Parts: C-alpha cells; sequence; structure tokens
RNA sequence: CGCUACUACCGAUUGGAUGGUUUAGUGAGGCCCUCGGAUCGGCCCCGCCGGGGUGCCCUGGCGGAGCGCUGA
RNA sequence: UGGUGACUCUAGAUAACCUCGGGCCGAUCGCACGCCGGCGGCGACGACCCAUUCGAACGUCUGCCCUAUCAACUUUCGAUGGUAGUCGCCGUGCCUACCAUGGUGACCACGGGUGACGGGGAAUCAGGGUUCGAUUCCGGAGAGGGAGCCUGAGAAACGGCUACCACAUCCAAGGAAGGCAGCAGGCGCGCAAAUU
RNA sequence: AAACUGCGAAUGGCUCAUUAAAUCAGUUAUGGUUCCUUUGGUCGCUCGUACUUGGAUAACUGUGGUAAUUCU
C-alpha cells in the first residue's frame, strides 16, 4: 500500500532507481489521522512488534501547561487559529503537533483565584455570585494572610495572558502528536513565542 | 538580525524562556540562557555557538544531533545551500595489474552550523558522522581550517 | 529473510567446536540463552563430542530428559542450552564438576574442577545503571542482573558469585598487573598479566597483556577477561596455564613425549 | 419446498417434504429471525408460530 | 557485361509475426460510511410467588413486544 | 545517584493526563498424607516492563563488467537543501505545505547493453595476468505476471487469502476449485542432465 | 480417539528471472528502531461475592441442502 522506502526516489545524481524486490511490510504507511475536533473518537492500531498505537480521529480535550506557573489542567479544546505548515489544516481544523490551538482558560484562572492576593486588578462590572467570593475573601488567620501576601509579591502576569483570560479562551500549542498518542496535550503561549503567534494570526486574518 | 524568519516560533527546545522575572530588578532584555553542549573526541565548541542566537536543531553543538562514527575530512566546493555545503574528498585508488593508481573523488554534503561564519571555498573541514540529517546529508561540519592560500 | 532461522549448517558452525564435515548436514544451531551463538559450547557438544557419554543426539536427549546435568546450578534439559566462558557443569551422578575454560587453541577445554571450586563463578560486567528508584544494577557476560551491586564495582570487571544464592561474594579490579583471559580474537585462550591500557575515545580500547614465561600480545579492550587480582589466578586454570606455544615447542614437546613414553 | 422444523422444547426435529405452494406463502418475503405463525401448513399446525 | 556456391542497410514497402513504452479516460480494493443498523444481549415500565439479610417486598429461570437507556 | 569521547542518558523532584478500539500488578492443573475454622516444599503455565540471546531494519567509508555510433542529467509528477508537520518501529523528501535554486558530471554523470544475482571461491604456477563463479557455505531476490492484504513477534507469506492479466480442472452449466523455480515423476524445449 | 485452546507453519528445500553503488564484501553506527523465544527475570512498592464471578461455543446427539470442495 503506502510505502515509505527510499529505493522508489532518484538518485543524488538524479538517475533514476531500478527496485531489487517488491514492498515490504516493514515499509509500510498508513492514512493520516486528521484528528478534528469534537467528541472523544480514538482508534487503535497494531503497529510492528505487537505494539499500540492510538490513532485519534476527534477530540476536544486536552492536557496542557501553563509553563511560568506550572500549572496543567485538564481544558477544552475550542479553535485552531494557526498551522505552520499548510492553511488548509486550520480551514478544516485538525489537530496536529505545533499547531496552535484555543483552550479554555477557566481551570488555569481558578487556580489563580487559588492564588489570588494581589490588589485590585478587573473588578469593575463584578459578578455579585454567592460562594465564589469565599475563594477571593474567605476567612482567614493572621499566618495565613501572610503567607497569601508573600505569594502576591511575587505575582506578576503578563498583559498579553490578562487579555487572553477575559475572552475565556488562551492560546496554546500542540505539544504531542495526536495521530500516534491519542492525546492532544501542550502548553500555554507565553512571552516572545505569544507575540511571535499573535503576529503570525493577525498578518494571516 | 532577526531569528524568527520561518513560519513557526524558532527556539531551543531545551531552554525555557517564559520563567516569572522581577520588575524592580530587570531594565532592558536581561539574558536568554543558551544550550551547549561539548562534542566527544576533543573538539573544542567554538565561541559563536557558545555566545550566538542562531537556532539550528541539525547543529552539533547546539542541536539534536550527536557525533558518532566516522570522522573524515574534505575540502569545500559549493556553498550555495541553507546550512549545507558540498566538500570534495579525494584519493588514490590501487590498481593491482598496473601496480599505480588513478585520481578519483567523492563529494559529500555536509550540515554546517552558523557557529561556522565566513566559510571559504577550498577551506579544509573536519566532519563526523551522524543520524540522516537529509535524503544525502550524514555528516556534520566539528571544524573548519582556513586554507594555507587565504588572507 | 522472514523472520529468525533456526537451522545451523555444520560447515558455518564455530570452528572451535571442532565439528567433522562428513557427519551431517547440519550442526546444533545452540538455543538463545545467557551466551552468544558463536562463543558457547552447546550441551550436545560437551556431553557427545567431548565427554563422549553419549553416541548421538538421542543418548544426550536422554540423558539430559534424566535431569542428571546441571548448568551453573541449574538443572538444564535443553541438549541445545549455550554454555559458555566461566559456565560451571555439574553432573551429580558421576560426580564430577567441569569449568568451561578456553584452552590455550581457542577452543573450550575439558577442565576438572573440584567441587569446592563448583560452587562459584567469575562473571565479567558489562554495565552498570541505576533503575527504579535509584536501585544500582549489574549486568554481566552471563545476562545476569544483579540488584544492589558494590559502588565501587565499575564495568570491565569481575564478580565472584555464589551460584548456590546468585550474590556477589568478591570483585576485581580491572587494573594493571592483574591477571586476565583473552575470551575472543587470535589470542583467544591466553593467560597474562595485564601491562598497559590505551584509550581510544569513540572506538575500542587496546589493551597489552605479558604472559608469565613474558610473551606480550594485545587485544581489544571487549575481549579480556580479568581472572585475579596480581598475578594469581582466581580460579583453576586448565592442563596449559594459558601459555601459548610456539608450533616448533610445541612439535618439539610432542616428539619428546613420543620418545618418553612408551 | 422441504421444511426443517424443530421443536427445542424437546429437542426433536423432523424434515417435512412439501411441495404445496399456498402453504408456502405464509413464509415469503420474511427475513430470517422473524416469527410466522405457521398454520397454513397443516390443520393440525394451528396455534402454532415458527 | 546474358552463368550460379553469394542472410541484413536502402524496401515510390506499412502486407506480417512471445512485441504493453509512456500521455488522456475508465478502473480493481483490508469497506478505515463520521450518512448504516429488523437481528443478538443480567435492570430498565412486567407476567407474578423462584423465596429472603423480614410460611410477611433490595427476588435465584428475561414466557413475552414497544427505532424510549446502554453494550462488540 | 551512577555513566559516556559526547545526551535532550540514567536516576530524582513538582504540576497534571492517561484512550468505545481499556491498562500491568495470577479467578487453573501435578499419584507422597506432614507441621500449633489456619499455615507450609518442589514445580508447570501465563504476564506488563528492564536487560542486543537470536536477530531484523536503516545508515553507501571504500571497492563492480562492456559501451561516447550515450555529453550533459534531475526539478506540472521532490530534483538538492531549510522550516513545521503527516506517516512510519525508528533517522530521512518517506510524504505534504511554504521557502531557497539548488544537486550530479570527461577523476565518465546520465543513457544503453550484459548469454550480469554478489561474495567465499574455480580453471595455468616463471613473474605478471586472462577467463569463470546458475551450482550444496554466506547475503539477496522470487514462487506463472503484477497488485493489495489478514494473522502474527516476525510475511507484503503464495505447500496463506483477495482481485486483475495469461493459462488451466470438474460441472447436472447454477457453480466450484487452481499454482512442482520442494521430492519423484510426466510433456515441451533442446547438443545438453537420474528412480512416480 | 474427537474437538476447543496453545505453539509451529516466516525455519527448511528449490531456482537465479529481476537486479550495475542496486545486491554484495570488508569496516563502522544505531546516542535514530523493533525484537516470539532463551537466560537473569522490578513481579504485598495501588491507601475508600477474593472458600473462586459471568453471556458463550465446540466436540457429542439429532434434522438437513447442494451434481459437486478439507462447503456448511
Amino acid at each position: 500500500g503506502i510505502s515509505r522506502d527510499n529505493w522508489h526516489k532518484r538518485r543524488k545524481t538524479g538517475g533514476k532507481r531500478k527496485p531489487y524486490h517488491k514492498k515490504r511490510k516493514y515499509e509500510l504507511g498508513r492514512p493520516a489521522a486528521n484528528t478534528k475536533i469534537g467528541p472523544r473518537r480514538i482508534h487503535t492500531v497494531r503497529v510492528r512488534g505487537g505494539n499500540k498505537k492510538y490513532r485519534a480521529l476527534r477530540l476536544d480535550v486536552g492536557n496542557f501547561s501553563w509553563g511560568s506557573e506550572c500549572c496543567t489542567r485538564k481544558t477544552r479544546i475550542i479553535d485552531v487559529v494557526y498551522n505552520a505548515s499548510n492553511n488548509e489544516l486550520v480551514r478544516t481544523k485538525t489537530l496536529v503537533k505545533n499547531c496552535i490551538v484555543l483552550i479554555d482558560s477557566t481551570p488555569y484562572r481558578q487556580w489563580y483565584e487559588s492564588h489570588y492576593a494581589l490588589p485590585l486588578g478587573r473588578k469593575k462590572g463584578a459578578k455579585l455570585t454567592p460562594e465564589e467570593e469565599e475563594i477571593l475573601n474567605k476567612k482567614r488567620s493572621k499566618k495565613i494572610q501572610k503567607k497569601y501576601d508573600e505569594r502576591k509579591k511575587n505575582a506578576k502576569i503578563s498583559s498579553l495572558l490578562e487579555e487572553q483570560f477575559q475572552q475565556g479562551k488562551l492560546l496554546a500549542c500542540i505539544a504531542s502528536r495526536p495521530g500516534q498518542c491519542g492525546r492532544a496535550d501542550g502548553y500555554v503561549l507565553e512571552g516572545k513565542e505569544l507575540e511571535f503567534y499573535l503576529r503570525k494570526i493577525k498578518a494571516r486574518k | 538580525a532577526d531569528i524568527q524568519t520561518e513560519r513557526a516560533y524558532q527556539k531551543q527546545p531545551t531552554i525555557f524562556q517564559n520563567k516569572k522575572r522581577v520588575l524592580l530588578g530587570e531594565t532592558g532584555k536581561e539574558k536568554l540562557p543558551r544550550y551547549y553542549k561539548n562534542i566527544g573526541l576533543g573538539f573544542k565548541t567554538p565561541k559563536e555557538a557558545i555566545e550566538g542566537t542562531y537556532i539550528d536543531k541539525k547543529c552539533p553543538f547546539t542541536g539534536n544531533v550527536s557525533i558518532r562514527g566516522r570522522i573524515l575530512s574534505g575540502v569545500v566546493t559549493k556553498m550555495k545551500m541553507q546550512r549545507t555545503i558540498v566538500i570534495r574528498r579525494d584519493y588514490l585508488h590501487y590498481i593491482r595489474k598496473y601496480n599505480r593508481f588513478e585520481k578519483r573523488h567523492k563529494n559529500m554534503s555536509v550540515h554546517l552550523s552558523p557557529c561556522f561564519r565566513d566559510v571559504q571555498i577550498g577551506d579544509i573541514v573536519t566532519v563526523g558522522e551522524c543520524r540522516p540529517l537529509s535524503k544525502t546529508v550524514r555528516f556534520n561540519v566539528l571544524k573548519v581550517t582556513k586554507a594555507a592560500g587565504t588572507k | 529473510a522472514r523472520g529468525p532461522k533456526k537451522h545451523l549448517k555444520r560447515v558455518a558452525a564455530p570452528k572451535h567446536w571442532m565439528l567433522d564435515k562428513l557427519t551431517g548436514v547440519f550442526a546444533p544451531r545452540p538455543s538463545t540463552g545467557p551466551h552468544k551463538l558463536r562463543e558457547c559450547l552447546p550441551l550436545i557438544i560437551f556431553l557427545r563430542n567431548r565427554l563422549k557419554y553419549a553416541l548421538t543426539g538421542d543418548e544426550v536427549k536422554k540423558i539430559c530428559m534424566q535431569r542428571f546435568i546441571k548448568i551453573d546450578g541449574k538443572v538444564r534439559t535443553d541438549i541445545t542450552y549455550p554454555a559458555g566462558f566461566m559456565d560451571v557443569i555439574s553432573i551429580d551422578k558421576t560426580g564430577e564438576n567441569f569449568r568451561l575454560i578456553y584452552d590455550t587453541k581457542g577452543r573450550f577445554a575439558v577442565h576438572r574442577i573440584t567441587p569446592e571450586e563448583a560452587k562459584y563463578k567469575l562473571c565479567k560486567v558489562r554495565k552498570i545503571f541505576v533503575g527504579t528508584k535509584g536501585i544500582p544494577h549489574l549486568v554481566t557476560h552471563d545476562a545476569r542482573t544483579i540488584r544492589y551491586p558494590d559502588p565501587l564495582i565499575k564495568v570491565n570487571d569481575t564478580i565472584q558469585i555464589d551460584l548456590e544464592t546468585g550474590k556477589i561474594t568478591d570483585f576485581i579490579k580491572f587494573d594493571t598487573g592483574n591477571l586476565c583471559m583473552v575470551t575472543g580474537g587470535a589470542n583467544l585462550g591466553r593467560i597474562g598479566v595485564i601491562t598497559n591500557r590505551e584509550r581510544h575515545p569513540g572506538s575500542f580500547d587496546v589493551v597489552h597483556v605479558k604472559d608469565a614465561n613474558g610473551n606480550s600480545f594485545a587485544t581489544r579492550l571487549s575481549n579480556i577477561f580479568v581472572i585475579g587480582k596480581g598475578n594469581k589466578p582466581w580460579i583453576s586454570l586448565p592442563r596449559g596455564k594459558g601459555i601459548r606455544l610456539t608450533i616448533a615447542e610445541e612439535r618439539d614437546k610432542r616428539l619428546a613425549a613420543k620418545q618418553s613414553s612408551g | 419446498m422441504k421444511l426443517n422444523i424443530s421443536f427445542p422444547a424437546t429437542g426433536c426435529q423432523k424434515l417435512i417434504e412439501v411441495d404445496d405452494e399456498r402453504k408456502l406463502r405464509t413464509f415469503y418475503e420474511k427475513r430470517m429471525a422473524t416469527e410466522v405463525a405457521a398454520d397454513a401448513l397443516g390443520e393440525e399446525w394451528k396455534g402454532y408460530v415458527v
């Protein structure tokens, strides 16, 4: 079927190649796993040596990482916005490695609330939702508030990260191969990487 | 001297560049940590690799390649490819019937890292064997010796 | 092609088995085991070709299936089981124990050992690695994994293990002045004292060895198997003490033995 | 056509050769594993479902 | 230069012979249909008395159907 | 912790994830009769994972016959390289997208021919060579020709399957079944080769 | 005996059609992979009906279809 052999290829000098054998089993290739966004559907393919590969066909959930804070949570994948290989891998919305995706910010935001001791930030319109202000105000002893204050001393979130957190979406990069492991994991874009990919998306649009 | 000249972000995969900093202790770009290794067999890491900024995943000093196998040599003949050059290896092959030799050569396409700048056609380069980096490239330039006929 | 081969042509067999070409087309293809195919000795060769206890492979099968043969203290019923360097073969019914030691001509000698010396063996360690919660491990030429080794044991050293418990009893460091054996190549079977090691990074190291009579030879580091500390061996050497004689002295000794004995 | 009828309650079987089309008409155009009231096969098959 | 011992080239020949050598179309196929799913399956709303932690209700054979729930 | 010439090695630590087609931590057999509602000795068979035991696969450092009445070849179709991916057991234009025009040649590229499988090796000895190697050992390839697969650790397997092409067997004409370049044997081809 | 299960059937044997840096030979590498089996063999390292659980299905018994098969 699909072959990955090099003896069908022209020589370095450009001369033609005459095969000495027909296609072998160990030189095979398989159709791509165009891992779209949808309810989790993963197919298992048996590979050389009896091992198993996880050919993910549909995924909407991934284990992404917030590298600066070292906070990785299970998050929902919302959209793909940039592909460095082909534009059609964004138009058809396939999950491949090193593709830029939109992920939810709710788990990271909630962990940040469990981190929250910062001064007044963006609390203008308020929320007025009871049993949520416990995680921000609470009742706490003196040394617990001292620890929270010493944590606030080293709290610093980039403006781009804030702007993303307002919209409920975060820019992330798929660092795994969904068509080979069945998992769409990665890390949230930060710093110059985030700036570069934001410029890429802006120039594309 | 932009490094990000491709569609994807260029960075060393080992170095984490998103660590939290301190506002009162930061004025200007402080530092970007550089990943480099010393390859074996007594080859010294060039200065431009240690203090450079280029991203080369095939660089023997700042990349993912490991040098193992044959250590060869050759003279640079063509420099018309991105990070890849063509070297020529001349040798004498013995013909037993006539008890004499003949000149023969083979061109090897070897990878040249950006740590070797201003390498000229005719220079003697020491190459080390690595894993297949492309269809024809299997060697990486480890040291560049300036030709005797140079400035 | 298409998966592993299960036969061994008699002329493609290792030459140190001293097989003859007119007996059959095939040689006993040694089974997979702790020793390599080309540097082992199948149990059938030892029991039939060397000890002459059996005339055919069927009789070797009968002997082995009577659970009479013990290799390294374990009963082995496989007639093509690969027994190799320093392996102890104990036959309790006849009350003799053998240690597989190369003779000076590169062949496994029939070297009889006392039952006290049959309770241990020397194993050259091949790699040391740490795994599974910082537990050091040790791999020998015998494919034995020994957990929690002494931190002073490094690669190319030889340990002494008791066969009953399978635990390290002592070890010899790889250093100049230590007695060694050559387990591969032209000098295979020779015994001498290590004099100098030349290190070639990225390539094979070379170890230089001197005999008791001052003959000096060299071989690759992988072929060196240190026997004892200093110039004394920790195991009993064969009838020849590892000295390789030139063909002239071999002929002279043979002629003298022919003359003296009638 | 022949009919191979079995009664699993007793584990008894009997192949009755019938060449009577109007008795077979009740089975036509019906797929396997469908339950058909077989009263047209004979005057003793009343109240039978096969 | 009016005799034969003397296959091929040129054949105003396209008359013939195991002759696949690549365009352009059609087209086999592990059905990898995400449109497909009468069948086959321990509770799912019962027939009813198998019998209990209470000849008195967390029950051990679905007689037996309903694109309602789930399963290859 | 410990290694290598060299790790983005090994080991460790924190935050999490863990597949409809799930994921390892045991629902079973062996004749003797023995111990202060319980314990015990030898085994057999399984099973993740580590150890290159047997390998396989992929890297071309060097070496191969004749031919110029074959001098330029490769690049809608990857040609040489770079970046990111897909696929693959893995490295890799292996494949895709974008980018740069490269890459190979009189030190014979490319093309053609071979009554070319390669090698160990075989036919005279002055020395040097010239021919041969289908053939029992090693490596490769193929099972009428192509192609595609299932199972499996391992096959693109053919004394496995599925098609088409060429032949060809039985048939009640609805259908069914094929692959001796295995051992013997036939026919054919031949100057040329054995016993069902 | 049958039959289910496991394993082997990828070895061996034959032939040399294809194949001209292809195969192959010496050398080296896998720090760029997989590996049934053998041999060592992490195998109470998980912190809220276990005195043994469940659809089945072959062999076997019976009814058959087809001119025909190691069909069913």
